[PDB]
């Protein structure tokens, strides 16, 4: 209705639709944060690295935080930031920053370095990076000696497939549409539902602000209960949408959690 | 001829001369001009936004807080210090306690430069709790854990030499009830002329009671792939 | 006003590519809707335009008259003996006169637009793109046909959908015509 | 506000957390009408002071 | 006692919902009455056909939006009990070596248990404690030729050298039963001297 | 109701608790064996 | 409700008719008297009735 009193009676004469999409907005919303919760919010410690960052030749530093910029993020998380772009309708700010997911995902790494799959499973144990490399050379049916003797090769191999992955994701652009898709629909959404508002569904005139406030004869109820009709179905079809879009959220990151839980902390025999 | 609401400022649109008001994307009149003085004003629409509660618990106490989402505190005061603004209630009219956070201003309630464990979510990594300080709500930032560090070296390793055993629980949901649906005693009820209007609406009662029988034989199923795997019942000494 | 934005539009256009009529540096032509008028003649001779429906002071008629510094416009039962030429010149009586208009003073292209509907009568001019209104009447004659009087341009109008593109300004710089291709 | 949320949750009783109640307006102060600079009249002069 | 809310939330839900469907038949969609035995018995004119078409448009959409979220709903509980079940054959009738899938920590065998409309699993894991800091070494050699643990790791107290398993702590004396030689001494970064037992 | 009917379970929960009760005497009496034949 | 159970139409056409939630006792009381709505009572003379 918008300002109106009339419209406002009229209307409690359909029942509760309201109470049932708020409950569903607010569902989806308290679902959300869980979603993020239950991915990233998977340690209890948080671990550091030590001054010095010699790990026997492999270097690591365009995945560890920068101190020097004011956002404490990776090099490759600045690429990835900087490439990826009114009457009742209201954003909620989430729950965590981007700064503490900026910090779980250090301590992630910080714990994967220093300790290798012992965090995962019990006690963070210290072990130097090549014995730890060897272990995982072993654990695929290949002998631990071909490390002791290949180090340097594999390291320089290392670095150098290191650093393709930037100028890989310098050079496409497009890489990140995913990201970018879920964005697009939210906000053509959004504006289908405010350029709802300009039709007329059956009445004399389309905008609220055209007959609510001028209507000349004294019998327009008639009138009313198309646009009220045509909005409500209108905020339906949007809620219906919005369901279907969280469950398949809700699928993508459950899949996302068992890919970070079965690949980060420790090592995996899936083909 | 054109009627609205909001707050009327000067802009740095530049019209044509035979322009008279503007539009933006989603065709709503944003801009004007003055019949007697020709000058550019931009409409601004003014503010609104929901009120949250926060409360520890009927059983610990009656204080509460107050929430205002998406808002300046200043305006907030420029209206409760006039009658401008929609909530009648304003008890919270000689608190002190003003705080500005990212998410909107909560008044009620004191903000400390300590990190606890969040434990009633607010916005923004603010979250409140209940505590004596004398009680009182306090507002604070969440902390993520506790800071290690670990003694890395190139000769360094640790054995264990212990072990515990440990026992988890979890709980997953199977199934749900089963529910069916007549479609003609909800909508008429023994009525005769209502069933044969109700005739000429297709059928969409078909539909529903296939989409119903269909859940309900999907739930049984549920349970069936779940429960019945062994073929022989095994029994003990 | 609109900024940084394309809009879809319906309306009386002229489709591009189409079939104009070119004469030279006169009789009396139809009116569909809608005339464009082009010249680029330097101190043209020919000014002025004639509308009505029969054209022989039974009705009432329209007509205009420009010169080089002012433009005046006349609705009255003119009668034109034969054919006008540039006022005795041009009409010869005139009864029941209605109203009378007079506008504010001021490549060599010139264009005008005419378009009558419900009883108002607009029209569009730009000198040297999109062409800025200009005036307005609220007469509410009956027009059926058109006649100059004195290189000329005459084309109709048909309702088409167009795609208009504004700067930051709000000038519109580019258009797309939906069909034809 | 805590008979609000009361009303809200239709209980005397409320656990700790965070609900939604209502929403809040600022209502407008006065009306302002605008129309052109001058009006042009009509000529009754030349009827009545003939 | 917020332990087993997951459970609760579902007949919740289901109790909500009928609650919301019986009681949308007390409301009046632009009618005389709002209640179908008021009109749908009192009604004189035969020309309430357009009065009866509003409560009609309003039960059908009504019984369709209750339709649509239990069919929603339905797909949840349906992945929920393929998660269920997936979880069960995995953990159950078997020793999986999956990280968080059996519970935290080293999986050793679960028991399951029923409920009402779900399903309870105990997982038994395996985690250390106690654990002492050792001086570790990549190989060793005896006669100019390197020498690579079997199983274990190389551990030193201090004064002499042991080899034992990286999940207990258990020395045991190097010897040729435990090793395998490869390549010369020269080659391998950070090694040590020492003797090799031979009996 | 007005037409509101809730249609009974296939299993009771006596069947449930036979399975589970098999399910844990197999596991306790042959381990894997019976999972894997 | 009423279910109809049916082994097959091509081994036999024999059926059995289900009541799903009511008491059979009542049935029974609206089949001696003309109350029940099916107008089919076929199945009145079988006394095997569970």
């Amino acid at each position: 209705c918008g300002d109106s009193t009339e419209c406002s009676n009229l209307l409690l004469q359909y029942g509760s639709f309201c109470t049932q999409l708020k409950r569903a907005l607010t569902g989806i919303a308290v679902e959300q944060d869980k979603n993020t919760q239950e991915v990233f919010a998977q340690v209890k410690q948080i671990y550091k690295t030590p001054p010095i960052k010699y790990f026997g030749g492999f270097n690591f530093s365009q995945i560890l935080p920068d101190p020097s910029k004011p956002s404490k993020r990776s090099p490759i998380e600045d690429l990835l930031f900087n490439k990826v772009t009114f009457n009742g309708l209201t954003v909620l700010p989430p729950l965590l920053t981007d700064e503490m997911i900026a910090q779980y995902t250090s301590a992630l790494l910080a714990g994967t370095i220093t300790s290798g799959w012992t965090f995962g499973a019990g006690p963070a144990l210290q072990i130097p990076f090549p014995m730890q490399m060897a272990y995982r050379f072993n654990g695929i049916g290949v002998t631990q000696n071909v490390l002791y003797e290949n180090q340097k090769l594999i390291a320089n191999q290392f670095n150098s497939a290191i650093g393709k992955i930037q100028d890989s994701l310098f050079s496409t652009p497009s890489a990140l549409g995913k990201l970018q898709d879920v964005v697009n629909h939210n906000a053509q959404a959004l504006n289908t539902l405010v350029k709802q508002l300009s039709s007329k569904f059956g009445a004399i005139s389309s905008v609220l602000n055209d007959i609510l406030s001028r209507l000349d004869p004294p019998e327009a109820e008639v009138q009313i209960d198309r646009l009220i009709t045509g909005r409500l179905q209108s905020l339906q079809t949007y809620v219906t949408q919005q369901l279907i879009r969280a469950a398949e959220i809700r699928a993508s990151a459950n899949l996302a959690a068992t890919k970070m839980s079965e690949c980060v902390l420790g090592q995996s025999k899936r083909v | 001829g054109l009627t609205g609401t909001g707050v009327l400022t000067k802009s740095n649109k530049k019209f044509l001369p035979f322009q008279q008001f503007g539009r933006d994307i989603v065709d709503t009149t944003d801009a004007v001009r003055d019949p007697q003085t020709l000058e550019i004003l931009d409409i601004t629409p003014c503010s609104f936004g929901g009120v949250s509660v926060i409360t520890p618990g009927t059983n610990t106490s009656n204080q509460v807080a107050v929430l205002y989402q998406g808002v300046n505190c200043t305006e907030v005061s420029v209206a409760i210090h006039a009658d401008q603004l929609t909530p009648t209630w304003r008890v919270y009219s000689t608190g002190s306690n003003v705080f500005q956070t990212r998410a909107g201003c909560l008044i009620g309630a004191e903000y400390v430069n300590n990190s606890y464990e969040c434990d009633i979510p607010i916005g923004a990594g603010v979250c409140a709790s209940y505590q004596t300080q004398s009680q009182s709500i306090i507002a604070y930032t969440m902390s993520l854990g506790a800071e290690n560090s670990v003694a890395y070296s190139n000769n360094s390793i640790a054995i264990p030499t212990n072990f515990t055993i440990s026992v988890t629980t979890e709980i997953l949901p199977v199934s749900m009830t089963k529910t069916s649906v007549d479609c003609t005693m909800y909508i008429c009820g023994d009525s005769t002329e209502c069933s044969n209007l109700l005739l000429q609406y297709g059928s969409f009662c078909t539909q529903l009671k296939r989409a119903l029988t269909g859940i309900a034989v999907e739930q049984d199923k549920n349970t069936q792939e779940v429960f019945a795997q062994v073929k022989q019942i095994y029994k003990t000494p | 006003f609109r900024s940084s934005v394309l809009h879809l539009t319906q309306d009386l256009f002229l489709p591009f590519f189409s079939n104009v009529t070119w004469f030279h540096a006169n009789p009396v032509l139809p009116f569909n809707d809608g005339v464009y008028f082009a010249s680029t003649e330097k101190s043209n001779i020919i000014r002025g335009w004639i509308f009505g429906t029969t054209l022989d002071s039974k009705t009432q008629s329209l007509l205009i008259v420009n010169n080089a510094t002012n433009f005046v416009i006349k609705v009255c039962e003119f009668q034109f003996c034969n054919d006008p030429f540039l006022e005795s010149g041009v009409y010869s009586s005139a009864n029941n006169c209605t109203f009378e208009y007079v506008s504010q003073p001021f490549k060599n292209l010139r264009e005008f637009v005419f378009k009558n509907i419900d009883g108002y009568f607009k029209i569009y001019s730009k000198h040297t793109s999109a062409l800025e209104p200009l005036v307005d009447l609220p007469i509410g004659i009956n027009i059926t046909r058109f006649q100059t009087l004195l290189d000329y341009y005459v084309g109709y109008l048909q309702p088409r959908t167009f795609l208009l593109k504004y700067n930051e300004n709000g000038t519109i710089t580019d258009a797309v015509d939906c069909a034809l291709d | 506000p805590l008979s609000e949320t009361k009303c809200t949750l239709k209980s005397f009783t409320v656990e700790k957390g965070i609900y939604q109640t209502s929403n809040f307006r600022v209502q407008p102060t006065e009306s302002i009408v605008r129309f052109p600079n001058v009006t042009n009249l009509c000529p009754f002069h030349e009827v009545f002071n003939a | 006692p917020s332990a087993l809310g997951k459970l609760q939330d579902v007949v919740n839900h289901n109790a909500q919902a009928l609650n919301t469907l019986v009681k949308q038949l007390s409301s009046k969609f632009g009618a005389i009455s709002s209640v179908l035995n008021d009109i749908l018995s009192r009604l004189d004119p035969p020309e309430a056909e357009v009065q009866i078409d509003r409560l009609i448009t309003g039960r059908l959409q009504s019984l369709q939006t209750y339709v649509t979220q239990q069919l929603i709903r339905a797909a949840e509980i349906r992945a929920s009990a393929n998660l269920a079940a997936t979880k069960m054959s995995e953990c159950v009738l078997g020793q999986s070596k999956r990280v968080d899938f059996c519970g935290k920590g080293y999986h050793l065998m679960s028991f399951p248990q029923s409920a009402p409309h779900g399903v309870v699993f105990l997982h038994v894991t395996y985690v250390p404690a106690q654990e002492k800091n050792f001086t570790t070494a990549p190989a060793i050699c005896h006669d100019g030729k390197a020498h690579f643990p079997r199983e274990g790791v190389f551990v030193s107290n201090g004064t002499h050298w042991f080899v034992t398993q990286r999940n207990f702590y258990e020395p045991q004396i190097i010897t040729t039963d435990n090793t395998f030689v490869s390549g010369n001494c020269d080659v391998v970064i950070g090694i040590v001297n020492n003797t090799v037992y031979d009996p």
